[PDB]
């Protein structure tokens, strides 16, 4: 609460998982892809929309 | 005669090669290479077959 109520800066505080050898960060991971070569802007585009 | 390659370029998002090699026509036959001329140190142009 204290700084991610910044418009200053995101202040994004955490704590790592349970087994620290995969991860740094708990929950869910993945990456968006541009098999087509559309070009870096439309997947910059995408990653918002998503 | 031999396509030297120079540098990369991108292609389409990709890094892909850029070779030089000399017209089709001017690598065929024994003669076609006397077509190639050279440098002269007196800045004149020096045949091959000399």
């Amino acid at each position: 609460m204290h700084f991610f109520s910044f418009k200053d800066a995101m202040v994004f505080a955490f704590a790592p998982p349970s087994v620290l050898e995969l991860g740094n960060a708990t929950g869910f991971d993945l990456f968006l892809q541009d098999q087509a070569g559309v070009g870096h802007e439309v997947l910059l585009q995408a990653r918002n929309k998503f | 005669w031999g396509s030297s390659y120079v540098n990369d370029f991108i292609d389409r998002g990709r890094v892909k090669r850029v070779y030089l090699q000399g017209r089709p026509d001017a690598r065929m036959n024994p003669d076609d290479l006397s077509k190639w001329y050279v440098r002269n140190d007196k800045g004149e142009m020096v045949p091959f077959n000399a």
